[PDB]
């Protein structure tokens, strides 16, 4: 082993120097502690055999002239099986208390991306078993959706079941990398994971805020290493979530004024496109499988135009928005149906019947939006003649739009529903039309197909 | 009296409804205008701090 | 002679010795990767690594070349794509080249170019049409996300089938996804045989992209110095501007506005200055720009958008107000310019096309107080219906260019006014099913292509054949 | 004679240092760079005899330790009637062939402005034919004018139309100086100038975008250099034209940087205040001669507050600010009228019926100007009667102000119409006492003469 | 440690970084947005996690903390506030325009957010 | 705001008995005589004492002011123990004279351009203006708000 | 000092500012806010100060001060501008709005005071 010595401490960063070999960028390093060994990551050369580098752990009780020791690689994570229904930390070590990882294969952090010839040059839509999504926001296998949410309006739930949905419905795994994560909903997030019984058919990532910036940074690749095998060795769909995409961009710029570099426009990293690209490219969909992506994005004083999520935009391909007016409302998923847009939905990409459906069904629920006014304050009697027709339909489209789940399965009672696109374009088709006029709204709350919207009528 | 008390109340419908929707779009411009000294204003705050921190 | 690496950090490097090494020389450094010399200092020599920092440390090797930073180019490229440095990224085996030219290189004086005469056609009616492009033009294509930008672009690049132009598409900080799939597109339809495509993606450092740009016109140039005609696509420069920012901030260079350094402007100006229409003392060639740059909300009054548009020879603005309401490609006529004008445009063009301009600019102001004057003039009431179906008739689709001829036709029917009884809402397919009988019976169309002009015959031979498709219409 | 070794190179700057004798500030160095001589300009002075100098030409390829001479002399150009109808480079080598200049005398660049009492008062204007200008913001006979304008608002174009109306058929000499613009322009005008004939008065010195920052610097007073000689040597008034002054400051501060000075606001130059005075007092008529300056300078991103445009205010007799405002409401020339101004505009230099229009409309616009706030988010039904007919008015008023371009005939497709000071004047007033209220607003675009404004109103009629 | 229930007030946070940033720019540690260094997050996070509650196994004890934070004309989105929101569970916005208009506490509801929500809560309520 | 103090002191300083001080921290020295004339007048510069250090006066004066004005007060609070009435106008330009010399003393500028130790300077000296136990003052302090600006440190 | 009244104007301070700005950051005095130097208030403060009328004891000799303050599209926020206002005894304010308007000269009474009032006027006045 290549063997150093620590040459100044200050916070975050130490400075390290060696005699006869000096590691590559982005080596790991190791200081033995007699509690525990703190693994550092080396930045750039300074001069004189002398190496900066970022804890992923406090540095309080570093000396001057310590032993450290060069692992001689970037630091690498343990994939595969063994890491299903585990908690990892940044550094792949198990932070659940479910014994040590009996892993095979060990793959680094950094990489670099998948080559041109590498990726398949075809958009094949994704449908994720939800009637709001698959319609409206349809995603793209390899690609990246902005989870516009927070709070208490059902996201941990629409995340669960989305690799449930995958897990049954495809054969998929998913990766869940929690960036900035707190350490009460970790534990809160896990104990639902195993309740719903999505634990095994899903990966746990953590770095907490509680972690120095040098974790927060590097957390959002292990998860995405663990991802990258999971497309790379076994020829199958990965779905990839992160939360939140702005605590790896601000993790970013809070290293970046450690190292002391120039800060950018709005005081962001110089290096904020490149560093935000290393990561966004390196999810997408080879020949051999694809990784699908769900990030949620903070938007700082709700501005778009703001660095973190203009360049974050920049690699997005769909969104959807949370609506706590839905949530209030009791539609459950809530998704926004006007808010959520996608770059699939097209007659090149999905189909001429899908698009016209979809687009009247938009245009009718803006119609009912825009008579939003009249009817909560003056009531559906004092309102045109002509539209109360259009309006009737509105109602009966969004309470369509609500869906049992299987996760909801323990709370809720009732049985789950997945739903392939065929099935709700009938549907939502037939409704526009005006075939089920007839058919009272209460009739498709919480209801699958059309084919079982038409059948609780009767059974109301 | 009727006819115009009701002509009225139609009539202000229409003025009040242009109101807003001008209103809708001055909100929005106003709102960039300000996200643009927003911008400008922390870009600035740094760039003092810096070229004072640098300049020692 | 020779040097080590001292020091080395965030893509910038500090070399020891090379004693005769100059500015700009490129450098080999192991690993294969290589650089810039940049700052040659008394004691050490500053470079800039064009390529993954990791694989080069404190310790390594450093050997100077002998020569200027330089980009393979020949004609065997016309096919292939390529990375910033100029090697294969495809995988189509190695690139056999005639030249070697340089990436950074003064462009011509003033007497060594000459007015633009001969047209540069995207292939869209709208463009085409009112904001015309010449062959040594710059035109800015500018707008927010996803608007159709690029769009127009490849559009430009189809289109350029069948008229000896060379096609080089430069992708700035885009994701391998977008230049894949436009490499399959391009090669399906069979505009990849005369297409170069350079590659200096997100992943790839910021150097590549700065250098990508540079790359792409210096490739250009070739073809230009022999004498021919080049198209130059830099897709996007707002990108290419931040990776700038990203080395400058890097070197500890002073920020300015927005943090993009001084010479921001010197970036871009120096670089599309390269792209115009030499003299015929000089061969006549040409390198046609087309530079694109993403705003912010539309702010068009932002640092670098206003830098591009004062060295740009005007730009096409493109909203997603226009875009989201249905209307593709969503160009605002009222506000785009093209400064070459009439001077490279057809005579039937002109004819036909020259009066919509205006007119498209007006018509939106005639749409703002519709909704107030309940009743409105009948005169007036004319226009709005014209202006609906000439809207519809500039709306075309992605992936389908149209030839001169094909446009000349489709202005002709409506600013004449042989559509006006038709209804609005089968207007599309009203010009599609013309254009197929002119095409088979009457060939008005290969009429028009050769002669280049409606003389006083050929116009009332046009009127006969359009009014037999009238009545055969149902 | 002083020669020296290249110590170290930073892009546009190099460090020099000689043995014995060392050269005084901006002395002209040269290297024997591959093929072509390369030409540097000293700055500062280090220390153990070493001096920073600023390339005039791009610096690729130099190596370290590689020999340079002193002339001893600042960088002295050509100067005299030899240059008359031939563009001139920054080193003020002719860039035209047509074989070597017949240069007799010889001028350095770098020489101080014209002290106090050398200076002469002078405060007569001049019709420009532009019916905004002429009226608001006069230009003035031997004073500096101002073209402030946006990234693309028309400011080039107003340039090329007052060389148009007044260097074109006047018996004065010229001079034009492009400084960090379009090389198209270039060419462009070029030919304009040869087929039109001017080109034989008038001179041309160029150093555009394609130029580094050292060439786009100096070039500013190259031409003003040509443009002092005429007024001294020969005694005679010459008009000199800037397109962008704003490049030769800009140019500054990308070499500032490398200079080491400390940046100011918006990572400017520290000096530019007086970096800007040694070369615009320079631009000023004295006894001998006399110089009438109309030189562009670019706003960058609109914002005037910049204190590149901020400062620039502080040299001008005569203003024209070019809103973006105005040019997308689609009007032109897009002459902001109440935010420019002229130093002449008095009652002692244009009269009564000029001063009393003059500020009468400024009134108007303001009050426009002033409610347009309130029109924006009700409409013009609320605002009171007697409000009503002075927007109506004013609405009149601004569209009148547009005209068409002899420069821009070929964009517009309409005859430039020049429009002298004294039928302006007539068309504001016969508006402003409401004698044209029956006339409609569409009535007044692109038009020139009032006469011609109602002929359009009774061309609609048929 | 001992099983019992503990609470504790942080008045205030906005103070405390100040005090945090002295100590950084004398001891010529690079400043960041409105001259905090990068671990100003990271000094907050760990103070904040600190306080939670333990397992049955681990004695059944808690730590609740009320951090206070001042924010300048309602300004959330400054460096501090932004980020110390970031990391806390939920969240209780006053307004000084229902103070002066007499409601007590000028609590804004619509804004106030507890993520924790019925989980903290007696049936009754 | 000056104005306002004024008639603090003609309000309560000259009708109520006790001591006073005054401490003319960086502000017009105009006022100052316009003061020491309406004092001597009124019959109340007998039972105060001033202190001065105006905008004509540099840096280190301006700073150091305050707190002479201050060990005045605190000498009548304590070692005499009668009533004290403490008047600063104006206490912003303590720490005005802090930022000036702050940059050449090497400290790095904080949050819009001011000294990085903003809070403990002022905090040692504002801390120090207090009643005690052995005696009280009543410490009327006039504060400036650059353009009007509350969010503003000072 | 003979004991003869003067009326000295500076036009203008905010351009002489900016040269001692041009003085500073060639010499090496770090920059501040607006770039501008440490002292740029007491820059203008000792001048403005030496502006005085003196006791009858030393001649009753005055010297009046009229500095000239050049803002930035009516900011008055700007680091000079306001230093300035701050040291004199009052200011006169003008506004474009009421120039354009036909007002002239355009002072606006509302933020235009002098500290002096009528202590400087004839009783008539
Ligand atoms: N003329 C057109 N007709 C129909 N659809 C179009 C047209 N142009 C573009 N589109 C569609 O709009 C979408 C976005 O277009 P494009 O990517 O060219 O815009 P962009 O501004 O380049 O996007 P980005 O900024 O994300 O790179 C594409 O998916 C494309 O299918
Ligand atoms: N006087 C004018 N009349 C009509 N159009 C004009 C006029 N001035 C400018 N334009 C339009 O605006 C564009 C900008 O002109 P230009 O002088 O290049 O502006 P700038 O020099 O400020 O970039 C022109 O290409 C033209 O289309
Ligand atoms: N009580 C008052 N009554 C009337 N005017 C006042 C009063 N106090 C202040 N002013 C006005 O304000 C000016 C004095 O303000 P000043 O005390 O100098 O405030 P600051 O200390 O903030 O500069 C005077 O010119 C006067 O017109
Ligand atoms: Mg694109
Ligand atoms: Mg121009
Ligand atoms: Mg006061």
């Amino acid at each position: 082993m290549n063997k150093g010595t620590i040459t100044q401490i200050i916070s975050a960063v130490v400075d390290i120097a060696f005699k006869d070999e000096l590691p590559a960028i982005y080596n790991a390093l190791k200081v033995k502690l007699e509690d525990k060994e703190l693994v550092l990551e080396v930045e750039q050369h300074l001069g004189n055999n002398v190496v900066r580098t970022v804890a992923m752990d406090s540095t309080d009780g570093l000396k001057r002239g310590m032993e450290v020791i060069d692992t001689g690689k970037p630091i690498t994570i343990p994939v595969g099986k063994a890491v299903l229904g585990r908690i990892l930390n940044v550094l792949g070590e198990p932070v659940d208390n479910q014994g040590p990882l009996n892993a095979e294969t060990f793959l680094p952090i950094h990489r670099e991306a998948p080559e041109f010839d590498d990726l398949e040059t075809e958009t094949e839509i994704f449908e994720t078993g939800i009637k709001v999504i698959d319609l409206l926001a349809p995603y793209i296998k390899g690609g990246k959706i902005g989870l516009f949410g927070g709070a208490g309006v059902g996201k941990t739930v629409l995340i669960m079941e989305l690799i449930n949905n995958i897990a049954k419905g495809h054969g998929g795994i998913s990766v869940f990398a929690g960036v900035g994560e707190r350490t009460r909903e970790g534990r809160d997030l896990y104990g639902e994971m195993t309740e719903s019984g999505v634990i095994t058919k899903t990966a746990l990532v953590y770095g907490q805020m509680n972690e120095p910036p040098g974790a927060r940074l590097r957390v959002a690749l292990t998860g995405l290493t663990v991802a990258e095998n999971f497309r790379d060795k076994d020829g199958q769909d990965v779905l990839l979530f992160i939360d939140n995409i702005f605590r790896f961009t601000q993790a970013g710029s809070e290293v970046s004024a450690l190292l002391g570099r120039i800060p950018s426009a709005v005081g962001y990293q110089p290096n904020l496109a490149t560093e935000m690209g290393a990561l966004q490219e390196r999810i997408t969909s080879t020949k051999s499988g694809s990784i699908t992506s769900v990030q949620a994005v903070y938007v700082p004083a709700d501005d778009l135009t703001d660095p973190a999520p203009a360049t974050t935009f920049s690699h997005l391909d769909a969104t959807t928005v949370l609506s706590r007016n839905i949530a209030s409302l009791g539609i459950y998923p809530a998704v926004d149906p006007l808010d959520s847009t996608s770059k699939a939905l097209s007659e090149d990409v999905v189909g001429k019947e899908h698009y016209e459906v979809a687009r009247k069904v938009q245009e009718v629920l803006q119609r009912y939006k825009e008579l939003q006014d009249i009817i909560a304050i003056l009531g559906m009697d004092e309102l045109s003649d002509e539209d109360k027709l259009t309006v009737s339909r509105a109602r009966k489209i969004e309470r369509f739009f609500s869906q049992p789940f299987s996760v909801a399965e323990q709370f809720t009672g009732m049985e789950g529903k997945y739903v392939p696109v065929k099935e709700t374009i009938r549907g939502f088709r037939e409704i526009l039309e005006g075939k089920h006029d007839d058919i009272p709204e209460q009739a498709f709350l919480y209801v699958g197909t059309i084919e079982e919207a038409v059948a609780k009528s009767k059974d109301l | 009296i009727l006819n115009n008390t009701a002509s009225e109340h139609s009539a202000r419908k229409n003025s009040m409804s242009s109101a807003t929707d001008n209103a809708d779009e001055m909100i929005k411009t106003l709102n960039i205008k300000y996200n643009r000294n927003r911008q400008s204003a922390i870009t600035q705050e740094i760039t003092e701090i810096v070229g004072g921190a640098s300049a020692l | 002679t020779s040097g080590t690496v001292l020091e080395v950090g965030d893509g910038i490097a500090r070399i020891f010795g090379l004693s005769n090494v100059m500015s700009g020389e490129l450098l080999e450094f192991p690993h294969g990767v290589m650089g810039m010399a940049l700052n040659l200092e008394e004691d050490n020599v500053g470079a800039v690594i064009l390529g993954n920092a990791s694989l080069i440390k404190e310790g390594d090797e450093v050997r100077a070349t002998g020569k200027v930073v330089s980009v393979p180019a020949g004609e065997d490229l016309l096919g292939r794509v390529i990375n910033a440095l100029g090697d294969p990224i495809d995988g189509k085996g190695e690139i056999h080249v005639d030249k070697y030219m340089p990436i950074e290189r003064k462009a011509s004086g003033i007497i060594a170019r000459q007015p633009v005469s001969e047209p540069l056609q995207t292939g869209i009616k709208s463009i085409d049409g009112m904001v015309p492009i010449g062959r040594g033009q710059r035109e800015l294509i500018i707008g927010d996300r996803q608007t159709g930008k690029t769009a127009i672009a490849i559009d430009t690049i189809i289109n350029q089938k069948g008229q000896d132009v060379k096609c080089i598409y430069v992708a700035i900080g885009q994701k391998r996804s977008t230049v894949a799939q436009i490499y399959k597109k391009l090669s399906d339809l069979g505009c990849m045989d005369y297409t170069i495509i350079v590659a200096a993606t997100a992943s790839e450092a910021a150097p590549l992209q700065y250098m990508a740009p540079y790359s792409g016109v210096a490739i250009g140039e070739y073809f230009m110095e022999k004498g021919e005609h080049v198209l130059i696509i830099y897709d996007d420069l707002s990108k290419h501007a931040v990776a700038y920012r990203e080395m400058s901030l890097l070197l500890r260079r002073p920020p300015g506005r927005e943090a993009y350094p001084g010479d921001v402007f010197y970036l871009h100006s120096r670089l599309l200055e390269r792209a115009a229409k030499l003299s015929d003392e000089l061969g006549g060639g040409s390198i046609t720009a087309l530079p694109i740059i993403e705003t912010q909300a539309g702010d068009v009054s932002a640092y670098i958008p206003t830098n591009v548009i004062s060295i740009t020879d005007g730009q096409i603005f493109l909203e997603s107000q226009l875009f989201n309401s249905g209307f593709r490609p969503a160009i605002n006529a009222g506000i785009s310019v093209s400064r070459v004008g009439g001077a490279a445009q057809i005579k039937a063009m002109k004819q036909v096309a020259s009066k919509v301009k205006l007119e498209l600019a007006q018509y939106t102001e005639l749409l703002t107080f519709a909704q107030f004057g309940s009743d409105l003039d009948k005169a007036t009431k004319a226009q709005l219906e014209r202006g609906h179906r000439i809207m519809e008739i500039l709306k075309q689709p992605q992936y389908h260019p149209f030839a001169v001829e094909r446009q000349v036709v489709s202005f002709y029917i409506v600013i004449n006014g042989h559509l006006d009884d038709i209804e609005v809402s089968k207007v599309r397919r009203f010009e599609k099913e013309l254009l197929d009988y002119l095409k088979a019976n009457t060939n008005i169309l290969t009429e028009i292509a050769d002669k280049k002009a409606l003389d006083k015959d050929l116009e009332e031979k046009l009127k006969e054949s359009i009014a037999n498709f009238k009545k055969s219409f149902n």
